[PDB]
RNA sequence: CGGGGAAUCAGGGUUCGAUUCCGGAGAGGGAGCCUGAGAAACGGCUACCACAUCCAAGGAAGGCAGCAGGCGCGCAAAUUA
RNA sequence: AAAGUUGCUGCAGUUAAAAAGCUCGUAGUUGGAUCU
RNA sequence: CAAGACGGACCAGAGCGAAAGCAUUUGCCAAGAAUGUUUUCAUUAAUCAAGAACGAAAGUCGGAGGUUCGAAGACGAUCAGAUACCGUCGUAGUUCCGACCAUAAACGAUGCCGACCGGCGAUGCGGCGGCGUUAUUCCCAUGACCCGCCGGGCAGCUUCCGG
RNA sequence: ACGGUCGAACUUGACUAUCUAGAGGAAGUAAAAGUCGGGUUUCCGUAGGUGAACCUGCGGAAGGAUCAUUAACGG
């Protein structure tokens, strides 16, 4: 079993923090290859230009085209995918656009019948895809 | 080598014959060793391209 | 091998009470032993007992009272100081009306209720309810 | 006992972790000056030394007196 | 259990409650002594002394007659050997396997027995150096072991 | 940067603490000084390294991790009162 | 925090993830009565 | 007649060994458990990072030897598409000696030491107590059985102990 | 000005680490309906058979579905 000495205070403090990096997350929160591997580096948001538009086909159960797009981010220039959720909000978007991407919201685990996209657009040319959608603002070229 | 092994052989005839398989069966060796290595190296570089294809060069427009 | 003879005893006291018997044999005997079968005895709990005494460590037979459901030890006798008695009177105990610490105090083996009384902290030994 | 009359000495003691309610063992050395009035002194033996001014690079305290070994007559 | 076996087996003595001289025996503590002195002069053990004097003289035990135990009395007078009863016999036992293993070194099981051996050995020379009757400079070697008995 | 401390929490714990209080360090980077009770000081000096201002082309003058403010950076932060 | 899914309090290790092929052995940890 | 191999049936839920494993006779060699002891020492202990011996089969180096079997390999059959199965031969190997390797469903898919909690009678070894049958009634002990009891074992049955 | 001291930094090779252009090679992807077309109970370790799988050899497991017989042995 364990170890119940007066004395065995560092046993039972090595033995927890080598079993410790035996738990998933807690390796992936302080090993940092995972960070330095995640696109945004560690930030909540990114900013990017789009590069060009993709249609995403669903996975088995789901028929379905999701329109997502890949955008190169300013900061590192690395190229992630991000998904334009509401219908006809593709149409917003043009080549070469400056957009604000945010996670999907599964933390780098990707989601639902997409494969493979962890991000989505939140503001093209800096006005949120709300307020075009609902048709409150207007988007500058 | 591919000989039945008769009564009538003595030895500096045995012990060749022992020779010659044993060399056969290390370079064997050697070539399976090579060919392990190769197909290790083309397996990893084509789950590369794979990854690669997954992640990005892969939709519609 | 045999460490902590009072785990020994307090085991074979347990198991034999859960089985419904009357009399139990428990070997080696010890100050200690005696001491906590003193004080578990004090509160009408376990009964009265003889120590057969052999040259050696001796034995003791303890007669058995219905009373009891769980007699144990805490291993390592850890420090209580009197600020800390009340989370070990909340982890180890049923109720706050009945139960019972046995700790070991330079006033001696008592319960965790003369310890609050005679204003003295010590190392652990037991809990019996 | 084998620099020139400094010796080394080792205080061990229980360090208390609070999280496991448990101590673990540490240990200390300290370099020591020797007075030649305390001689044939052993290893193993304890001694008692009082802090004064920094003597060396390391030393820093002083063997005030000696008492053997449990053992050694 | 043992040391080195698998065994748990209960073979051992069980003195009685009587601490007391029985009355048959009609022996002082001085007479017990000197049968003790002589027989370690004709070259016995304490173990030997004691088991001779149980099956032949009557004494049951050694210290319950006289108030001392054997081996006290012979490092009282002096006829105590140098190296423990115990201990001597371990270092005969490896020196016996030793020469086994010089003559026959295919045998493994020998071997093994005498790694056992040499355990046994190595803690009874800690206990006793821990305790002053060998001096701290002792030590067991491989070569010089047939020396020592 | 370290503490005082903060979030959360039955009990035990986990995590945070650049950030107004105390202590340390440094003024683009290193190095060497003068004055002085006190500085290896930078709203002092002298160099080299990197930047960069005015030139009549010989020379001269620099140091906002002070207050506002600007550029850049970015998901990310205010008035030259 | 839920997470007794890092378990000191307080987890598991037949069949679900898991006990080293086996023994010896140093450091470490723990160590039978007994003295008003 | 010779060669190398293998020790069947007896052979069991029997035994021994740390495990891997271990079965023809006899002799030699050192070991070992258990039991018995009113022997001796008197805590000398348990579990163990580091370190160390042993570790089936297969495989690799040197030598010896190759009976059987036999991966590879060569043939013969078999079919819309057969290239695994089947049969004959057969190399490394399978055997021994000396060096390496340290792996198995290396299994009880169950760490070791210690304590307590139901019962029963078979077996293995040792010890104890015995009325009897047998060594052609044995002259006394001793071996083979028969009835119990104790200690350590390999296992079994039974149970609504508790899980 | 000689000398000493503290010492920024400069040059040369090695060990490197990073940033930044590249002829070429090997690829994959979107566009061409263009041309030709039966065996196995389940495994483990090692070795061979073209790498793996799979098969075979050697040694291991069950994590694989026990029916029937068994009181005499003395003359």
């Amino acid at each position: 079993g364990k170890c119940r000495g007066l004395r065995t205070a560092r046993k039972l403090r090595s033995h927890r923090r080598d079993q410790k990096w035996h738990d998933k997350q807690y390796k992936k929160a302080h090993l940092g290859t995972a960070l330095k591997a995640n696109p945004f580096g560690g930030a909540s948001h990114a900013k990017g230009i789009v590069l060009e538009k993709v249609g995403v086909e669903a996975k088995q159960p789901n028929s379905a085209i999701r329109k997502c797009v890949r955008v190169q981010l300013i900061k590192n220039g690395k190229k992630i995918t991000a998904f334009v959720p509401n219908d006809g909000c593709l149409n917003f978007i043009e080549e070469n656009d400056e957009v604000l991407v945010a996670g999907f919201g599964r933390k780098g685990h990707a989601v639902g019948d997409i494969p493979g996209v962890r991000f989505k657009v939140v503001k093209v040319a800096n006005v949120s895809l709300l307020a075009l959608y609902k048709g409150k603002k207007e988007r500058p070229r | 080598s591919t000989q039945p092994r008769s009564k009538n052989e003595s030895k500096e005839d045995k012990r060749a014959r022992k020779q010659a398989i044993k060399e056969e069966r290390k370079e064997r060796r050697v070539e399976k060793k090579a060919n392990k290595l190769a197909f290790k190296l083309e397996k990893r570089r084509q789950e590369k391209e794979l990854l690669n294809l997954k992640k990005n060069v892969e939709g519609l427009k | 091998v045999r460490m902590n003879v009072l785990a020994d005893a307090l085991k074979s006291i347990n198991n034999a009470e859960k089985r419904g018997k009357r009399q139990v044999l428990i070997r080696p005997c010890s100050k200690v032993i005696v001491r906590f079968l003193t004080v578990m005895m004090k509160h009408g709990y376990i009964g009265e007992f003889e120590i057969i005494d052999d040259h050696r460590a001796g034995k003791i037979v303890v007669n058995l009272t219905g009373r009891l459901n769980k007699c144990g030890v805490i291993s390592p006798r850890f420090d209580v100081q009197l600020k800390d008695l009340e989370k070990w009177q909340n982890n180890l105990l049923p109720s706050r009306q009945f139960g019972f610490i046995v700790l070991t105090t330079s006033a001696g083996i008592m319960d965790h209720e003369e310890a609050r009384r005679k204003h003295t902290g010590g190392k652990i030994l037991g809990f019996f309810f | 006992m084998k620099m020139q009359r400094t010796i080394v000495i080792r205080r061990d003691y229980l360090h208390y972790i609070r999280k496991y309610n448990r101590f673990e063992k540490r240990h200390k050395n300290m370099s020591v000056h020797l007075s030649p009035c305390f001689r044939d002194v052993q290893i193993g033996d304890i001694v008692t030394v009082g802090e004064c001014r920094p003597l060396s690079k390391t030393v820093r305290f002083n063997v005030l007196k000696v008492t053997k070994a449990a053992g050694t007559k | 259990g043992r040391m080195h076996a698998p065994g748990k087996g209960l073979s051992q003595s069980a003195l009685p409650y009587r601490r007391s001289v029985p009355t048959w025996l009609k022996l002082t503590s001085d007479d017990v002594k000197e049968q003790i002195y002589k027989l370690a002069k004709k070259g016995l053990t304490p173990s030997q002394i004691g088991v001779i004097l149980r099956d032949s003289h009557g004494v049951a035990q050694v210290r319950f007659v006289t108030g001392n135990k054997i081996l006290r009395i012979l490092k009282s007078k002096g006829l105590a050997p140098d190296l423990p009863e115990d201990l001597y016999h371990l270092i005969k036992k490896a020196v016996a396997v030793r020469k086994h293993l010089e003559r026959n070194r295919k045998d493994k099981d020998a071997k093994f027995r005498l790694i056992l051996i040499e355990s046994r050995i190595h803690r009874l020379a800690r206990y006793y150096k821990t305790k002053r009757v060998l001096p701290p400079n002792w030590k067991y070697e491989s070569s010089t072991a047939s020396a020592l008995v």
